[PDB]
This record gives structure tokens, C-alpha cells and sequence, in this order.
């Protein structure tokens, strides 16, 4: 819904992660849950890193990693942290 | 009008003596009868309706230029216009250019009917005059 | 499916408004562009049953 | 071999030479003098004929 | 500049001698075309010249049509011409019977597709129409040709015969007893915001005001319901920014004993309509009231 | 027999290519600042009002009050200029940067982006004549581009500020400028966007005590309405000398806008050539 | 009542749209009053929303 406002340069490359991102629902399968989010989750960076017009990746076969942006760098260790403490 | 209501009797009188009067062009006019009935009450309907519509239309953006303004800038013009006003880093909350394109869009149409209730048809547009000002010529349009 | 029975017809996607969508189902468009050289004629389209 | 046949149907458009015959005073027209309509417009005016 | 050149009462434009006799005189040569009298030559009305598909032409083969145009949204077409008629579909104010009787009238593909259009977005309907004028021919074809006239009298070629405005029955609307000997008559656009779509109500309004301001508080006293809708949706339903509760546009001006009934026959149907005998079109712009 | 006519007379010497020039523009509409029957050149045109502390409202003020006249005829030593009158149709140039259709309603705009006829310090600035919706758009757009002057700073706003720039009418898409130079708004374009705020923040306060006191003898049921809404509002957030101040503030910033908040068709058209560079349109004044 | 929406194609040609139910209903109603006691059962009502 926010992604839906921004003032978005090139409005077509954004519809099509915003429409990948609302199409996301979990099914119950226990297995099928890291891949959709996997799938949200690169799409949401990849909307992010064009808002905040950074440089993103397009070397074919390659897939834009999966990092914070722009947040704290104590935050992030902390964030870190804490999962390897769930690990 | 609007000051009759639920004001004092007198302070009405007052108001309605220093209003009644016009000064224009070098030259004083004076408003004769200006009574308080219906006909004025229907106006002051429109216009409190209008109002209203002003207020609930306008951004945040729209509400916050003046403020923000006040911050940076400083003239006769600014002092003289924030007096006006009720005594009260940071980065704007919401951007959304579409919805106050529309937004400012409906803002006008109230605008226009805030206006018309003052505005008067103009029946002549003048470009000539007599030295004297007893006459002009004119173009007649209505 | 569709993206694969695509590239293997050659064929592109459509993409179309549905303002644009009515007004093709009612008055028709020339959608097919022409080619770069044509030594001979207009394509004889066959249709098959 | 898939299972099925086709038969292909094509619509060739050739320019030719037509030919006319008809017998003399075979129709009668009826005619009137040529009649001037003008429409005006501010740069230039133009007349129907 | 002397005495007699300013005595001089001006040339009569009827007894000189057309441009194209002149210079026939000048070389004293003859022509098979009559050139004598050029027709249309003191026609006052403006006139224009419309294409408009086969479909589209019903109910306006008669003259003394309203002509609109109206917007697609797409490139392809870009504008289409329709009538009053037409937008009578989409009108909350017509009957029953008349929505169905002149629905079957109109089954052709490009109707449907101007009803589609005008269906489709999300602007309000008098931001997708522009008032033409009045219609007073036709040349019939798989693209017909229509001649409206947009400031003038309605008459053909020889000023033989004025021709009338027609208005369906459903969409006039009068406000006065008796009524004054110079109508002026406008176009009524108003929006009813009930809870899944707005229902545009459409009318043809003749009155004897011409101030805007008296006209406008007349239209909200006979419209107050509509405004309460549009204070109502305003409430309860925010992030809808509604603009207007109507529109209103002047085109034209009649004398009241011109007023008449009629109706109009198309194969062999019957639609019923008020009729301004010596209209004479004179166009504004839409001005929006709330 | 002639016709009524303006003379304009040019100050300055002309080549076979200027007056070549001159006579391409022979059906262009061209802003007079009065109606006078001998005129000089510097009078043409819009270059006599140029500034550069001023912008485009200003402008717009100014060709409010300008007389609008066609060129007619081009001759050596003098230019004949045709003002038109209501109600009569007449030839218009497309000068403008947008194709025009049937029915179309044209009015008349400042210019916002080839030259002609560079004298030695003058130049025929000649304006818009632009369809009605596209001129409500680029007001609308251009107000709310001067809105965001004081947050220029963020990179979202830089963002809006560019959407906002750019704006496509049919087949044709182009940017209007920006009405922030060196980080800084202009006066007129600072006055009209104080305007704004002005009215909306005046009325904000000032609804509520008439509303309540109105609203009980109210007998159409939306002024109650009204009040409703404004309780709304303010749950989502006096000397009569200073009342009195305050209304009399409300309508004088009310005025102040009326340049802005409405305008007026000049022309509807009703011809096109496939040249369309030209049309066949009646006045309207 | 379950149908899926018409498509741009069926909407442009062919039949008419179906035709949905009447806004207006017939209802059976029993009323009871009690300051006399009296209880008319099975009176006829038309309904609307």
C-alpha cells in the first residue's frame, strides 16, 4: 500500500514487484513458507533500493541479495544477534 | 452578517458604524440600510457551508506552508500576516502527488463558490475616458 | 505454459488497455506492422480448417 | 505426423481491364446548371460547386 | 475623407455584384455555372461539419438534435459524437419505459461501445463531455456526415423552414407558473452519491433568469437532496474526493410561446418530446455549483 | 471598402528575412497591451513585461488585462493587426506545443518553454493557446510544485517535484519548468502559495463559531452536517476587533487567488487542417 | 446471482443484459398490539430498501 504511492521514476518495474508482493499468501504446506518469503522479501528490497535510487543488481542469472537498507549499523548487529540467538 | 450572530447588541452597532463605511479611490461611500433578514441569512448559509467544505479539503501540506515559512523567512508582508494567526528538522509526513492534485482540485470548485457570492457580473469593460470623467467608452458583455 | 507456447509460436505478449481493448473489438486495428523489404505482393494469408 | 489434416484456404487479388458495352440512348439524364455555395472563413473563402 | 464621403449611407451588400460576376463582367467572358446568386451568402449562423458512424446516427436523421462530444480515453477513435438521446441511456431521470424503448433503439456496436466508455473510468461525466450544438442535416452512409450549427437559427438553405430543438420528455424541467416572454434554457448535469456508484441525473432546464447567482440558489433549493448526498459521502467515506453536486450550462435562448410537445418516430417507434420552435443555440462553458 | 484595423509601425530596420519572417505569422494571435490605432513594436508581444524576479503568475495577471488581437497583413514600413469580436469566427495559428481537436476550448497561457525576429533587444514573445483541461492541469501541477519549495531538501519530494514536471496531453508529452530558481521561490508565485495557506488555515478556525450558532435554526439538515464534519476534523487533531481583522483577512486572501482559481475561453474550434498549425475557431471574449 | 461479470465481448454484442430481481419485495407480516389486545395475522407487505 505504501509502495503504491511513492513517486516512482519508472511506474512499470514498480507495479510489477508491487503486484508480486500483494499476490503473497502462505498455503499451510510447513515446507512452502521460506521460498514466498524469500520472493517477497527480494521484491521489497528491490522497491526499496529504487526508492532510495541506489544501484541494483542486473548481471543475468543473478538475483538481488537480501540486506537492510539505509538502517543503523548497531540496529543491524543487534537484528543479527538476535538471530543467531533463534539459530 | 456573519459578526451578527451571537455578538453583543451594541458591539454590534459598533461593528456595523466602522464597517458601513468606504473609502475608495479618494473618496468616501457610505452603505445605506444594511439590514440583517433573510436574504443575507441565505448567503451566510453558502458561505458557512463553503467554509467548512475549505477546511475539510485542504492538506496537510497547504496547512503547514505558512508555518513552515515563518521558519526561514521574514518580511513586512509575513509579520503583518502571522499575526493573524492562532499562536502554536523534521521531513514532510506524506507525499503523494496524485492526491493532492485532486485534492487541490475539489479545493478550488469551493473556492469559486466562496467567491461568487461576492464576485459581480461584470457588465462593462472600459478603455477610453473623457479628461473630465464624465463619460467612457465601453464594451458591454452579459 | 503461455510464456512457453509463446516463444515457441514466436509470438509477443499482448498488452492492452481496456479503453484501448473496446475500441479494437469495435472499430478494429492495424496491429501487424509491415515488413522491412517485400519483393513481392501482399501476404496471401493462408487459413486452415 | 500429428493425427490430422489441414486444408488451407488463400484469397489471390488480381488487377484487370474491364470491358463495357451498352446500346445507344439506353438511359437519359437530366441535368440542371451548377449552383455556388460559399462558406467563409476569416484567411480565405471557398464555394461549392 | 470629404463632405459627401461621410453623407454617404453605406453600399447595400445585396445589390453589389459578387467577386465572381465581377471579374466574369471584367472580361465580359462567359461560364457554364450560375454565379448570379450564391446561396448560403447571408446566412448568419455558424456552422460546422461532423463525421459520425453508421451506428451512432438514430434519432438524429430528424434536425434539431443536441450534439455532444464525448471522450474515449484512447488514441484510436479519440472523440465520438453522440446526442442527447444517447446520454439518455445513462440517465437516472428517464423512465423505465423510455430506457428500454430507446436501448432497443440504439443496438449497434458503436453505441455499446460509447456506453462502455462512458462507463469505464473513474471521472465524473461532464468532465467526458463537450456541448457542440444543434444538428440540421444528414447525408446517410457507413460514415454519415452532420452539419450542427453552434451560434445561430436552425434553417436550411433557402430560410424556408426554422427548425426546433427537440427534448426528451423525461429530461425537461421548468421551475416557473407562468413564464416569462425571453427563456433562456440550460443543460443540468447533478450527482446523486448513493453508497456503490454516483447516478447522474440529466436535464434540460428553460428559465427566465439569466443571473447566475439567483439561478444557482434556485438549483439548490429544487436540489437539495443531492447535496446531502454530497455532504453525506464526504462523512462517512473519506479518501473519496468528490468535486460538485451538479453542473449547469447555457446554450441557448427561445420565446416561451415557442414551447411545445411532440414526438418523434423512428421505425415505427414513438419517443415523446418537448419542442423549441425558433431556438437559437448560444454555447457556455459548464459552470459547477455545490 | 476596408476593414478596421491596427497599425503597428517597427523602430527598427528590417531585412527581406525579417519581414520574410513577419509574414509566416500572418494569422497569430498577438497580445496588445491597449486598444490604440498607431502603435510601435516594443508594444507587441509579451517581451515588454519580461523580468527576472517575476514568473508566471504575474504573466498570467498581465495577459488577464491585454487586448488580444490577429495579425493580418504583412507590408513594408508597416504590420496590420485585426482585433476580433465576439461572436464571429476567425484563423488562429497553433503556436502552441499541443495538437488541437473539433470542439475544442482554447485559452490563452504565457509561454513556459524556435525564435523570432531577434532586434537589438527586442523579441516577438508571442503566448499559448492551449486547450482548457491542459491549463488546469499545469496551474494545479505548478501551484503544488511551488507547495513543496521549502522541503526540497528530501529525496521523496525531489521525486514528486519531477512527476509533477513532467505532463502528457494526447500524443504529445513535455516538462514544464520549475518555479524554484537557486533554492529560492519567487515573490508572486510566494504570494499566491501564502494566499493559499492563508484562506485554508483562517477558515480552519474561523468555521466552527458560526457553524455552531447557524446550524440549530437550520432547516435543510446539512449544516448540521457541516458541524459534524468540522467536530471530525478537529478530533483527528476574543477581542471583535480581532474577529472582525480576521474575516475582512479571509476574503482579502480570498481575492488574492482568483488569477489562479478560474480562466476564461478565448476561442472554440470548429475546423482543423491536416496542416494543423492552423484552425478556424469562433472568438469568445 | 452467481454468474461471473460480462466480458467486454458480450457486453458489445448480442443479447440484452441479464436482468437482475426487483428492489421491491412481497412479505407476510403478523402484527400484535397491546394497549387493546388484537393481533392481525398474515397481513401483506411490500418491502424496499
Amino acid at each position: 500500500r505504501r509502495g503504491y504511492t511513492y513517486p516512482f521514476g519508472d511506474r512499470g518495474k514498480a507495479r510489477d514487484h508491487l503486484a508480486v508482493l500483494d499476490r503473497t499468501e502462505f498455503d499451510t504446506d510447513v515446507r512452502h513458507d521460506a521460498e514466498i518469503v524469500e520472493r517477497a522479501l527480494v521484491s521489497a528490497v528491490i522497491l526499496a533500493k529504487m526508492s532510495v535510487r541506489e544501484t541494483l543488481v542486473t548481471a543475468i542469472g543473478q538475483t538481488e541479495p537480501i540486506a537492510f537498507v539505509h538502517l543503523k549499523d548497531t540496529e543491524v548487529q543487534r537484528i543479527e544477534e538476535n538471530l543467531e540467538g533463534v539459530r | 452578517g456573519l459578526f451578527s450572530l451571537d455578538r453583543s447588541y451594541e458591539e454590534v452597532k459598533a461593528a456595523v458604524q466602522q464597517l458601513q463605511t468606504i473609502t475608495f479611490r479618494d473618496a468616501t461611500f457610505t452603505i445605506p440600510d444594511p439590514v440583517i433578514d433573510q436574504h443575507l441569512l441565505i448567503d451566510m448559509k453558502t458561505a458557512c457551508l463553503s467554509m467548512s467544505m475549505v477546511a475539510n479539503l485542504a492538506s496537510e501540506l497547504t496547512m503547514t506552508y505558512v508555518r513552515k515559512l515563518a521558519l526561514e523567512d521574514s518580511s513586512m508582508l509575513l509579520v503583518k500576516c502571522q499575526e493573524l494567526l492562532m499562536r502554536l528538522p523534521a521531513r514532510p509526513q506524506h507525499v503523494s502527488p496524485d492526491d493532492e492534485i485532486a485534492r487541490l482540485s475539489a479545493l478550488f470548485v469551493m473556492l469559486r463558490q466562496l467567491d461568487d457570492l461576492i464576485r459581480e457580473q461584470v457588465v462593462f469593460t472600459v478603455c477610453d475616458v473623457s479628461p473630465d470623467n464624465k463619460s467612457a467608452t465601453c464594451i458591454f458583455k452579459g | 505454459v503461455d510464456r512457453w507456447i509463446r516463444h515457441a509460436a514466436g509470438v509477443e505478449r499482448p498488452q492492452l488497455l481496456d479503453t484501448e481493448t473496446i475500441s479494437m473489438l469495435t472499430f478494429g486495428s492495424m496491429s501487424e506492422r509491415n515488413a522491412a523489404a517485400t519483393v513481392h505482393g501482399q501476404k496471401a494469408a493462408c487459413e486452415l480448417i | 505426423h500429428p493425427g490430422f489434416a489441414l486444408t488451407a484456404v488463400r484469397t489471390d487479388t488480381f488487377e484487370v481491364d474491364m470491358l463495357l458495352y451498352s446500346g445507344k440512348s439506353c438511359t437519359s439524364v437530366i441535368i440542371n446548371n451548377p449552383i455556388v455555395t460559399k462558406e467563409e472563413r476569416d484567411i480565405s473563402t471557398t464555394y461549392h460547386v | 475623407m470629404d463632405a459627401r464621403a461621410v453623407a454617404k449611407r453605406p453600399r447595400d451588400p445585396a445589390d453589389e455584384d459578387n467577386e465572381l460576376v465581377t471579374a466574369l463582367k471584367a472580361k465580359r467572358e462567359v461560364n457554364t455555372i450560375s454565379v448570379r446568386y450564391l446561396y448560403h451568402a447571408d446566412h448568419q449562423a455558424l456552422t460546422a461539419r461532423f463525421f459520425v458512424p453508421e451506428g451512432l446516427v438514430e434519432f438524429e436523421a430528424q434536425p434539431g438534435a443536441l450534439l455532444i462530444r464525448m471522450e474515449t480515453g484512447c488514441d484510436s477513435p479519440r472523440h465520438l459524437y453522440i446526442s442527447l438521446y444517447l446520454l439518455g441511456i445513462r440517465a437516472s431521470n428517464v423512465s423505465a419505459s423510455t430506457r428500454c424503448l430507446l436501448e432497443s433503439v440504439y443496438t449497434a456496436s458503436a453505441a455499446r461501445a460509447a456506453l462502455q466508455w462512458l462507463d469505464l473510468g473513474p471521472h465524473l461525466l461532464h468532465r467526458r463531455l463537450e456541448t457542440l450544438g444543434c444538428v440540421k442535416t444528414v447525408s446517410l452512409g457507413i460514415t454519415s456526415l452532420l452539419t450542427c450549427v453552434m451560434r445561430g437559427y436552425l434553417y436550411n438553405t433557402l430560410k424556408t423552414e426554422v427548425f426546433a430543438l427537440m427534448i426528451p420528455k423525461d429530461m425537461y424541467l421548468t421551475w416557473e407558473e407562468t413564464r416569462g416572454r425571453l427563456q433562456y434554457v440550460y443543460l443540468i448535469i447533478v450527482y446523486d452519491y448513493d453508497g456503490p456508484e454516483t447516478r447522474p441525473g440529466i436535464y434540460v432546464l428553460t428559465s427566465s433568469i439569466a443571473h447566475w447567482q439567483t439561478l444557482v440558489d434556485v438549483a439548490r433549493g429544487k436540489f437539495a437532496r443531492e447535496r446531502c448526498s454530497f455532504v453525506n459521502r464526504r462523512i462517512t467515506r473519506p479518501r473519496q474526493i468528490p468535486l460538485c453536486t451538479g453542473v449547469i450550462q447555457k446554450l441557448g435562448w427561445c420565446l416561451a410561446d415557442d414551447i411545445h410537445t411532440s414526438f418523434l418516430v423512428h421505425k415505427e417507434l414513438k419517443l415523446s418530446v418537448v419542442r423549441l420552435d425558433n431556438f437559437s443555440v448560444e454555447l457556455g462553458d459548464f459552470r459547477e455549483f455545490v | 471598402a476596408m476593414e478596421a484595423n491596427i497599425f503597428c509601425t517597427f523602430d527598427h530596420k528590417l531585412s527581406i528575412a525579417d519581414v520574410g519572417k513577419l509574414t509566416k505569422l500572418v494569422a497569430a494571435v498577438v497580445p496588445i497591451p491597449q486598444r490604440l490605432h498607431l502603435i510601435k513594436h516594443y508594444q507587441l508581444g509579451l517581451h515588454q513585461f519580461v523580468d527576472h524576479t517575476r514568473g508566471y503568475v504575474r504573466l498570467r495577471g498581465l495577459l488577464r488585462n491585454m487586448t488580444l488581437t490577429l495579425m493580418r497583413r504583412v507590408e513594408g514600413n508597416q504590420i496590420l493587426l485585426h482585433v476580433p469580436t465576439h461572436g464571429l469566427l476567425y484563423t488562429v495559428l497553433n503556436t502552441g506545443p499541443v495538437t488541437w481537436e473539433k470542439g475544442d476550448a482554447l485559452c490563452v497561457l504565457p509561454p513556459l518553454f524556435e525564435n523570432l525576429l531577434t532586434l537589438g533587444q527586442w523579441e516577438l514573445v508571442l503566448p499559448w493557446i492551449v486547450p482548457m483541461p491542459l491549463a488546469l492541469e499545469i496551474n494545479q501541477r505548478l501551484l503544488i510544485m511551488g507547495l513543496f519549495s521549502l522541503d526540497r531538501s528530501y529525496e521523496e519530494v525531489k521525486a514528486a517535484v519531477q512527476q509533477l514536471q513532467t505532463i502528457t496531453f494526447r500524443d504529445a508529452t513535455f516538462t514544464i519548468p520549475d518555479p524554484v530558481i537557486d533554492q529560492h521561490l519567487l515573490i508572486d508565485m510566494k504570494t499566491a502559495c501564502l494566499s493559499m495557506s492563508m484562506v485554508a488555515n483562517l477558515a480552519s478556525e474561523l468555521t466552527m463559531t458560526y457553524v455552531r450558532k447557524l446550524a440549530l435554526e437550520d432547516s435543510s439538515m446539512l449544516l448540521v452536517k457541516c458541524q459534524e464534519l468540522l467536530m471530525r476534523l478537529d478530533r483527528e487533531r476574543v477581542s471583535p476587533d480581532d474577529e472582525i481583522a480576521r474575516l475582512s483577512a479571509l476574503f482579502v486572501m480570498l481575492r488574492q487567488l482568483d488569477d489562479l482559481i478560474r480562466e476564461q475561453v478565448v476561442f472554440t474550434v470548429c475546423d482543423v487542417s491536416p496542416d494543423n498549425k492552423s484552425a478556424t475557431c469562433i472568438f469568445k471574449g | 446471482r452467481e454468474r461471473s461479470a460480462p466480458k467486454p465481448q458480450e457486453l458489445l454484442f448480442g443479447p440484452r443484459n441479464e436482468s437482475g430481481p426487483p428492489a421491491e419485495q412481497t412479505w407476510y407480516a403478523d402484527v400484535v398490539r397491546c394497549v387493546r389486545a388484537q393481533v392481525d395475522l398474515g397481513v401483506e407487505v411490500r418491502a424496499a430498501r
